[PDB]
């Protein structure tokens, strides 16, 4: 009557697999945070922007 | 057996899709808040 348990867990598994991997496939995140300083008044009249 | 399994994975995502650390922003500025319970939840229901 363990075997049975066996089978049943290895199905189990299998699913829980196969969740695993929809998790880590259907949402592909990203967030590109990409910090960069926005742009401010005193910008216009640094040197940096001098043309 | 198994669908009982699944019964109890279904609640404990239930129960946990709460806690400040598995569903709630634990971290106010760094990056988890996984929507993965969903599909979790959409694996479950289906």
């Amino acid at each position: 009557w363990k075997g049975i348990a066996i089978a049943l867990l290895v199905i189990l598994v299998i699913c829980s697999l196969i969740v695993t991997s929809v998790i880590l496939l259907t949402p592909a995140e990203d967030n590109s945070l990409s910090q960069k300083k926005k742009v401010t008044v005193e910008d216009l009249f640094s040197e940096d922007f001098k043309i | 057996y198994v669908t009982g399994f699944f019964i109890a994975v279904s609640v404990i995502a239930n129960v946990v899709e709460t806690v400040p650390c598995g569903s709630s922003p634990g971290h106010i500025k760094e990056l988890r808040y996984a929507v993965a319970f969903f599909c979790l939840d959409t694996a479950c229901v289906m």
